[PDB]
RNA sequence: GUGGGAGAGGGUGGUGGAAUUCCCGGAGUAGCGGUGAAAUGCGCAGAUACCGGGAGGAACGCCGAUGGCGAAGGCAGCCACCUGGUCCACCCGUGACGCUGAGGCGCGAAAGCGUGGGGAGCAAACCGGAUCCGGGUAGUCCACGCCCUAAACGAUGCGCGCUAGGUCUCUGGGUCUCCUGGGGGCCGAAGCUAACGCGUUAAGCGCGCCGCCUGGGGAGUACGGCCGCAAGGCUGAAACUCAAAGGAAUUGACGGGGGCCCGCACAAGCGGUGGAGCAUGUGGUUUAAUUCGAAGCAACGCGAAGAACCUUAC
RNA sequence: UUCCCGGGCCUUGUACAGCUGUACCGGAAGGUGCGGCUGG
């Protein structure tokens, strides 16, 4: 519906789950994708089978729009990351680059106590 | 073992009186227990451990087996089927410390006529000892189980008898559960919300206590200082220096302003 | 290799000479480890200072983002 | 084993042809130690593919060996209690063993009455490229390369 | 005194972004969020994933080290000002001006209190769920006053002199591959120690001064005094009870949890058992008796390598 | 040689993670927050 034919794409692979996200080059998202939509609840939504399926998602209704041309920039250290890479790389698009984005605190906000004892 | 003479010497059995066991286990506290008493009604919970308690318990035929928890009944029904002639009952319950808490409790809210109680506690949680206003175990605890009722530790016990070995010392505690409250209330729950509004900082002062803890309260400076003023309780006193008849005057002062 | 080493004699405190800066950034805005610069204590410490002078004034980056799998 | 490599026993090459398939192959035939039971099936075998195929049977064996050869398989792997069916590499023995292993069992699978006639349409057919062998061999092949996900499972 | 050096030493005044949260716009939307597993909870006034524009708070990612500074507690974004300690070279000045230190005075992590501000995140107590997770007040932050404790430890008081070396590292100076100062560690002469270990940074050989000990529990408790708004801190017993309470190190045991290697142990194969009928042994029943023993592997076609009479023990 | 079973040899904790100052516990054979130490 957009036409645009040439956008980038955003990944953020959490512990729990895996979301992707297709947009504009000026950053209004077009469609979406989770484990969630998939039909997979509970634990199995970070097994990354969900991200394996979540993956084309993103492509399929990406192609639903006519987009060819993608660029992927990755979040988060969850465990289905690369292969959700291979993925939406070989869901039957041009990907031109691939960014690990994880945003690291400069020593700023206390986290969880899951998250302490770092030395 | 063998405490349980000192225990039962310290609950004051006799004859004509009938004794409510909350978590008997094995029995071994009403085998001791039966050479007493007329009548002994155990309440219990555990479908597993019921089988091998039913057959050892045949010896004795003055007990008594009720199969459902003291939160969800009526204490009451029980003492009205079983204890027609019996003069007053004593609770000798010697369950796990997590549990007790709030059925101590639960038992004197709803002012059965029951007298006392006599019950294993942790050393530092005996009902927070003596309650004496002016220490550290003193607490909104406390002032619970003393508007209800007289305790004092009758002594203590290290080692073990039950558990292999524990970490901690504990203690008895007997109890008569008084007539009356302490002072006239105006309400329960007002002076209930006014302890939990003073203790709820406990190293704060009193002031900053009823300011903060208590709803409103920015808008009633003047009127909570004047109405402590004429209550004679100083502002920088603290929650741990007032006491049973204090709280009472406080909350009378409280209400009606 | 060394990057003290495949380099010509420069100043450590000037915060401007920003093509000599670089060359001690890794991929990503980070100052090297003492392994990777083989630079002696102090001047690995001088350097630091005028690392986060030069990056500061915007010349240098607060980080950057690795192009790779 | 533990410390050796098992060393493959070197097999005795049949008599009429001089060859050393044909010697594993009457012995994956052979069962409660009959052997010339075997030969006599097998023989009957190639004189029936003889008559019925003009060409040497010698080469259509040998042709339908390499048919029925598969070149991956998935094998199970015991990681936190689950099931890995990695894919793997198979050397030419095991490629040999598995091929004469489903020529034989689906030579016993056919309907027909006697053993020679099962085992020369089977042989037959493999060279052709269907039947039982075949299609087993496609179906291992398929539930390999399906699972490539596994593969860093190098094992 | 002159000439220089290094440094998260301290105080004050400011600004640099990464990240979390909230708000205002854009586009999009069926779920986000969480555990070993799950459940509370947020969402059609449209959440999370995304982009842009603002607000505010706290902390300073790589460098960062076994590194540095300080008397300790402790101290890391950057800049500027004020300021303490210390080191080296010159061997220029005073001529014992030194060491220690009962009391006093000052400093003193964290937690906690008072008079006011502030509050993003996290979080006692507390509110809920399955029996660890979601929220959440004080607090963590700032200014001024209190509090004065600790595994406040190198479990090692301070100053000076003497007593083999080797190696790593931080920072100075020279006649520069080495020599000579001041710090931080590691092996070790002699020596010391009950042992572990210490060993020019001594726990060695000595001198000077201060503090502390007199068996365990009771007990850092009771009374008294001093301090403090309070919690509490400092000083600090006795009655009574026990014959031990302890420190090192040796041998061994049980599962703590790892390393390694072997066995038809697993795997890779072939043929079986558990389904059927029959033979035999056994449990249990039954009987007058169904003689007796053998009980995970290591009892159960075992004693029994021959029960119609004998064997036979019922 | 990953795993199941059974052994042998060599390593570490208690018997013949813990501790600690403080501040709180109306689900206290102990629990948690802020630190600190190895006497793990």
């Amino acid at each position: 519906k957009r036409q645009v034919a040439s956008g980038r794409a955003y990944i953020h692979a959490s512990y729990n789950n895996t979301i992707v996200t297709i947009t504009d080059p000026d950053g209004n998202p077009i469609t979406w994708s989770s484990g969630g939509v998939i039909g997979y609840k509970g634990s199995r939504k970070g097994t990354p089978y969900a991200a394996q399926l979540a993956a084309l998602d993103a492509a399929k209704k990406a192609m639903a729009y006519g987009m060819q041309s993608v660029d992927v920039i990755v979040r988060g250290t969850g465990a289905g990351r690369e292969q959700a890479i291979r993925a939406l790389q070989a869901s039957g698009l041009q990907v031109k680059s691939i960014v690990d984005d994880t945003p690291v605190p400069h020593n700023g906000c206390r986290p969880k106590k899951k998250f302490r004892k770092a030395s | 073992t063998n405490i349980l003479n000192r225990i039962v010497d310290h609950a004051e059995v006799t004859e004509k009186t009938g004794v409510i066991e909350i978590g008997p286990g094995i029995g071994a506290l009403t085998e001791q227990l039966a050479k007493r008493a007329k009548k002994v009604v155990a309440f219990e919970i555990d479908q597993r451990l019921l089988p091998i308690l039913k057959d050892t318990l045949s010896p004795y035929e003055n007990v008594t087996v009720i199969h459902q928890d003291v939160l969800k009944a009526d204490v009451k029904s029980v003492i009205e089927e079983q204890f027609q002639d019996c003069d007053e009952i004593m609770v000798v319950a010697n369950l796990p410390y997590y549990v007790t808490t709030p059925i101590i409790m639960k038992l004197l809210e709803e002012h059965l006529p029951l007298k006392g109680i006599v019950v294993m506690l942790q050393k530092e949680v005996a009902e927070r000892m003596a309650a004496d206003p002016s220490s550290k175990e003193y607490g909104s605890l406390s002032i619970a189980v003393q508007f209800y009722t007289e305790a004092k530790t009758v002594m203590i016990v290290p080692k073990t008898v039950f558990v292999p070995q524990p970490n901690v010392d504990s203690a008895v505690i007997r109890l008569i559960l008084r007539d009356g409250p302490a002072v006239d209330v105006e309400n329960e729950s007002f002076f209930f919300q006014l302890i939990k509004a003073s203790f709820a900082q406990r190293r704060k002062t009193l002031l900053n206590n009823l300011v903060n803890n208590l709803p409103e309260g920015k808008a009633q400076k003047s009127t909570i200082e004047q109405v402590l003023e004429e209550t004679n309780i100083d502002g920088k006193r603290r929650g741990e220096s007032l006491s049973i008849e204090e709280f009472a005057a406080l909350s009378n002062g409280l209400y009606k302003a | 290799a060394k990057v003290k080493a495949t380099l010509g004699e420069f100043d450590l405190r000037d915060y401007r000479n920003v093509e000599v800066l670089k060359r001690f950034l890794s991929e990503t805005g980070k100052i090297l480890p003492r392994r990777r610069t083989g630079l002696s204590a102090k001047e690995q410490r001088i350097l630091a200072k005028t690392i986060k002078r030069a990056r500061i004034l915007g010349l240098l980056p607060f980080t950057e983002k690795l192009v790779r799998k | 084993a533990r410390r050796r490599r098992a060393e493959v026993r070197q097999l005795q090459p049949d008599l009429v042809y001089g060859d050393v398939l044909v010697t594993a192959f009457i012995n994956k035939i052979m069962r409660d130690g009959k052997k010339n039971l075997a030969a006599r099936i097998f023989y009957d075998a190639c004189k029936i593919i003889q008559e019925k195929t003009g060409q040497e049977p010698l080469k259509v064996f040998k042709q339908a060996v390499e048919n029925v050869k598969p070149r991956m398989e998935v094998r199970s792997r015991r990681v936190g209690g689950a099931n890995y069916q990695v894919p793997m590499e198979v050397s030419p023995r095991r490629q040999q063993s598995l091929a004469l292993r489903w020529l034989v069992q689906a030579a016993n699978q056919r309907p027909e009455r006697r053993a020679a006639v099962r085992i020369a349409h089977e042989l037959m057919d493999a060279a052709e490229g269907k039947g039982g062998a075949v299609k087993k061999k496609e179906d291992v092949e398929r539930m390999a390369e399906a699972n490539r996900a596994y593969a860093h499972y190098r094992w």
